[PDB]
């Protein structure tokens, strides 16, 4: 076929990023990967005048290797590529559908030569233990998975084979991102499966090969809860107050002023203080006030997401996806039934926050992470299996919202 | 010399052209000595005599010791190519190579010399020699070959040096080639006759492509002097350590000290840098005579104690487990071992921390299997297993609680004090029959001054005054009020978001007096239950120690 000319936004220099080092069985399942891309022309090797790097790594999505690349930031550089030049516009409806299928359709890009000027920018290392060799350099020669330009380019050819099936079933919603299908459905769940399933074999039989359920219907914000007790010491009512106090700054229309009022007084902590009734009535009206949602909180695309995650053990953690702070868009918890450990959920919370967060919006979120940096960037591999990556940072600050939040 | 490698191809950095640096002149008794050592070179193809039509020219000096040597300053050129994918910033470790019976050094002479230029890029190489004072027209010469001191040249050696290698390697496959710079080192397994027969058999190979190699009676010899390392036959040891004695101490002195030191430490186990660095702290100036703390003093003095005794490493055997044991060596100081059979060490390191202003040992040990962790993969790509100061109970109780998440690995208890505890562990659930303390402190910002006060619920009061504090500091100093004036069981209500975090973090050691102070308390202490409250809210107990201490 003919190639289509790509160009970083000007006045920037391609990636030259870092390669982690890997576990030895890492190494060795990318060279075998590599060895077998090359015999098919996928890749090439290249010399020492390409100075670009972009780091790639070994994961498993099953009992075989696969290899992921961490295109982000070659991404960033070309974004006037893929985000204006050729962006692929993102649907509203896809949230409020009933059934959501993913579909892994990465493998069709590979047939698709690369601009010959672009592949340099492609450049990635194998590395060698211990430094005993200088890693093993490769270049891309077809799209390659995980750049935001390979969907983009790819855009036409999937709209046609596509095209068929639109038109059979037009109430069904069909959104691209990056290496994945989003494929919606209002049909009774074993319908909606077999709708996939002849989505698969139609593009499987126009020879696009390919290998997940999610229910966007049951997703929202979820309201604040206070604790209904039997015997409420002084203790329990100055967390009650000050758990109120936060979420004034949320909800204008809440008052604690009747609930202060059963402490005044310097009291022992543990003192049983029985709740008077305009009391009890101002909790109550402050549970209603709870449940409604808050009002101003709009989406603008022109400003990033960002998502917050805090630890609240025996498996559970909660999050909050944000763009202006006590404006949450989302608000959300996550659970882990036994055979787990920490970093395991932490990984598995970030992939479903961020899918999540492709269908509502069609972005990825920019997460602050509660870990330990080197910690993350040893261990996040061993349960990645998604083939996208968003950026993250580590947050050293555990603020008592913690409580707040459960 | 010469030589048949294909050229990597070179451009100059986009928009810019080549180099126009006008000549000075020479002593004329060195524009001789340049004049020889071009015929020779250009008698082995090195370089090539141009016309005029060449503008470009990069500035060529001449210099002595017994022989002379030709030197050009490339770095015009050099600002203006391209990049290059940089050589291995890395050396191997010597914890990581492999044993091997037989291991042969071999040294390439004029490497870069006998490696070709690409073509169009020879005109940007192009230098003069002067005639004397100007008296005629100079001598115009450009390289042909990769020249020394040139951007690219390390690089494309290096790429030039892999694909030579390629074919002699297909054919043997069961022998080992390390490449750095312009050395080879390969190792086998093979009877001492053989080995030493592949050897000259790839010094033939290399030859056909150029590269002259060592005769046997001039290849090195072990123990071998190799980036500050001793290698012999069957262990490995650093190269010897002088730390200097003096009176007065540079900020120049101590870098090259903690330098020094931190070498010695992969191999010699208890090196201590930590106070020796809290000096560097003051990196202002270089010259900048810092004087020498007390702990500074004890530091180094313990260090020139081990340095004294000799120690060596070992190298490593794939089949043989992994290895790593770690001892608390000080306050927030922290040494390890890596082995495979015991005594018989890889290696060792340290782990001190600049964390935060407080942590606790928990936290720190955590930290070090994570520094280890990072290490081993490099060396050896793959993890140890490890042994450790501390109990499950202690570290499940620990990580169970933290707010942040921690992978802990394969690791076993090893009964050898001092062991990691937890010192104090604070209530869940507030205290009954214990007093209630409602603390409160307050500073003036612009005159420093301020009080720490409390009020409980038995009725006591009091307020403490403070010279030249801070808001914050305040807030903790009534934290301490309550924990000195209370009996062996407290509750303590707080206003303080600052405070309580502190707290609540469970520290065992901090940077701050009044930190270390409260600590004291806190393990003394039976209970202690701490609680927040939302300031000036009128709770109960904060309203009055508030408008204690606030006016
Ligand atoms: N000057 C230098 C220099 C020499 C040799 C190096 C060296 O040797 C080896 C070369 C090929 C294969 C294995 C090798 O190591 C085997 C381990 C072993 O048994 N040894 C006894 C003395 C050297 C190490 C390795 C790395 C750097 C070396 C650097």
């Amino acid at each position: 076929i003919e190639t289509v000319p790509v160009k970083l936004k000007p006045g920037m220099d391609g990636p030259k990023v870092k390669q982690w080092p890997l576990t030895e069985e890492k190494i060795k399942a990318l060279v075998e990967i590599c060895t077998e891309m090359e015999k098919e022309g996928k890749i090439s090797k290249i010399g020492p005048e390409n100075p670009y790097n972009t780091p790639v790594f070994a994961i498993k999505k099953s009992t075989k290797w696969r290899k992921l690349v961490d295109f982000r930031e070659l991404n960033k550089r070309t974004q006037d590529f893929w985000e204006v030049q050729l962006g692929i516009p993102h649907p509203a409806g896809l949230k409020k559908k009933k059934s959501v299928t993913v579909l892994d359709v990465g493998d069709a890009y590979f047939s698709v030569p690369l601009d010959e000027d672009f592949r340099k920018y492609t450049a990635f290392t194998i590395p060698s233990i211990n430094n005993e060799t200088p890693g093993i350099r490769y270049q891309y020669n077809v799209l390659p998975q995980g750049w935001k330009g390979s969907p983009a380019i790819f855009q036409s050819s999937m709209t046609k084979i596509l095209e068929p099936f639109k038109k059979q079933n037009p109430d069904i919603v069909i959104y691209q991102y990056m290496d994945d299908l989003y494929v919606g459905s209002d049909l009774e769940i074993g319908q909606h499966r077999t709708k996939i399933e002849e989505l698969r074999q139609h593009l499987l039989r126009w020879g696009l090969t390919t290998p997940y359920e999610l229910h966007p219907d049951k997703w929202t914000v979820q309201p604040i809860v206070l604790p209904e007790k039997d015997s409420w010491t002084v203790n329990d009512i100055q967390k009650l107050v000050g758990k109120l106090n936060w979420a004034s700054q949320i909800y204008p229309g809440i008052k604690v002023r009747q609930l202060s009022k059963l402490l005044r007084g310097t009291k022992a902590l543990t003192e049983v203080i029985p709740l008077t009734e305009e009391a009890e009535l101002e909790l109550a009206e402050n549970r209603e006030i709870l449940k409604e949602p808050v009002h101003g909180v709009y989406y603008d695309p022109s400003k990033d997401l960002i998502a917050e995650i805090q630890k609240q053990g025996q498996g559970q953690w909660t999050y909050q996806i944000y763009q202006e702070p006590f404006k949450n868009l989302k608000t959300g918890k996550y659970a882990r039934m036994r055979h787990t450990n920490d970093v395991k959920q932490l990984t598995e919370a970030v992939q479903k926050i961020t899918t999540e967060s492709i269908v509502i919006w069609g972005k990825t979120p920019k997460f602050k992470l509660p870990i330990q940096k080197e910690t993350w960037e040893t261990w996040w591999t061993e349960y990645w299996q998604a083939t996208w990556i968003p950026e993250w940072e580590f947050v050293n600050t555990p603020p008592l919202v913690k409580l707040w939040y459960q | 010399p010469i030589s048949p490698i294909e050229t990597v191809p070179v451009k100059l950095k986009p928009g810019m052209d080549g180099p126009k640096v006008k000549q000075w002149p020479l002593t004329e008794e060195k524009i001789k000595a340049l004049v020889e050592i071009c015929t020779e070179m250009e008698k082995e193809g090195k370089i090539s005599k141009i016309g005029p039509e060449n503008p470009y020219n990069t500035p060529v000096f001449a210099i002595k010791k017994t022989k002379w040597r030709k030197l050009v300053d490339f770095r015009e050129l050099n600002k203006r190519t391209q990049d290059f994918w940089e050589v291995q910033l890395g050396i191997p470790h010597p914890a990581g190579l492999k044993k091997k019976k037989s291991v042969t050094v071999l040294d390439v002479g004029d490497a870069y010399f006998s490696v070709p230029l690409d073509e169009d890029f020879r005109k940007y190489t192009a230098f003069t020699i002067p005639s004397i004072n100007n008296e005629t027209p100079g001598i115009r010469y450009q390289y042909n070959v990769l020249p020394q001191g040139w951007k690219g040249s390390p690089a494309i050696f290096q790429s030039s040096m892999t694909k030579i290698l390629e074919p002699f390697a297909a054919q043997n496959p069961d022998i080992v080639i390390y490449q750095y710079m312009d050395d080879l080192y390969v190792g086998s397994d093979l009877e001492i006759g053989q080995h030493r027969t592949k050897i000259e058999e790839l010094r033939q190979h290399l030859l056909r492509w150029g590269l002259t190699t060592p005769d046997k009676k001039h290849q090195k010899e072990p123990p071998f002097l190799w980036m500050g390392y001793e290698l012999h036959p069957d262990k490995w040891t650093v190269q010897p350590i002088v730390l200097p004695e003096k009176d007065s101490w540079t900020v120049n002195d101590i870098q090259k000290l903690v330098g020094k030191l931190n070498w010695a430490s992969q191999i010699y186990p208890g090196i201590k840098v930590r106070q020796l660095s809290k000096l560097l702290r003051g990196t202002k100036a270089l010259t900048e005579v810092i004087p020498l703390t007390e702990e500074a003093e004890l530091e180094l003095a313990e260090n020139r104690e081990i340095l004294k005794e000799p120690v060596h490493g070992v190298y490593y055997d794939p089949s043989k487990d992994l290895i790593a044991e770690i001892q608390k060596q000080g306050q927030g100081q922290w040494t390890y071992q890596i082995y495979q059979e015991p005594f018989k060490n890889l290696k060792t390191g340290k782990y001190a921390r600049m964390r935060g202003a407080h942590t606790n040992d928990v936290k720190q040990l955590t930290e070090a299997v994570q520094k280890i962790t990072t290490e081993s993969i490099v060396i050896w790509g793959k993890t140890p297993k490890f042994k450790l100061p501390i109990q499950k109970e202690t570290w499940e109780t620990w990580w169970t609680e933290y707010w942040q998440a921690t992978w802990i690995p394969e690791w076993e208890f090893v009964n050898t004090p001092p062991l990691v505890k937890l010192w104090y562990q604070l209530e869940k659930e507030p205290i009954v029959g214990a007093e209630t303390f409602y603390v409160d402190g307050a500073a003036n910002r612009e005159t420093k001054l301020g009080k720490a006060g409390y009020v409980t619920n038995k009725g006591r009061q009091k307020v403490v005054p403070l010279t030249n504090t801070t808001n914050q500091k305040t807030e903790l100093q009534a934290i301490y009020l309550a924990l000195q004036d209370s009996g062996l069981e407290v509750n303590i209500v707080t206003d303080s978001q600052y405070a309580l975090g502190i707290i609540q973090a469970q520290p065992d050691k901090s940077e701050s007096e009044l930190v270390n102070q409260i600590i004291e308390q806190l393990i003394k202490k039976e209970k202690v239950y701490l609680a927040w409250v939302p300031a000036h809210k009128g709770i109960g107990g904060n309203e009055q120690v508030d408008k204690l201490v606030s006016a």
